[PDB]
């Protein structure tokens, strides 16, 4: 709760900072989720 | 209406990395063979 993530590679549905997807910048989610790192 | 002109109609599974079209989602847990993302993996196993 002290590291604020930006995108985390999740699916996108007043405009947020994630409007870089429309210009071709897509963030991929990691293979190992946090439930597996835990 | 779509730039990719091929057609793929099969079992649909929704992951947090995207939609997986072409693979069945079993309930077992095996070693990761082909990584996809967001936890799940893919493999070529018999039944
Ligand atoms: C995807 O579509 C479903 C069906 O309406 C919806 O419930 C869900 O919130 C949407 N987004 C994600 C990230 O699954």
């Amino acid at each position: 709760n002290k590291v604020t993530l930006a995108d985390a590679g999740f699916i996108k549905q007043r405009d947020l900072i994630c409007a870089q997807k429309f210009k071709g910048l897509t963030v991929l989610p990691p293979l190992l989720t946090d439930e597996m790192i835990a | 209406p779509t730039w990719r002109v091929y057609s793929t109609g099969s079992n649909v599974f929704q992951t947090r990395a995207g939609c997986l079209i072409g693979a069945e989602y079993v309930n077992n847990s095996y070693e990761c063979d082909i990584p996809i993302g967001a936890g799940i993996c893919a493999s070529y196993q018999t039944q």
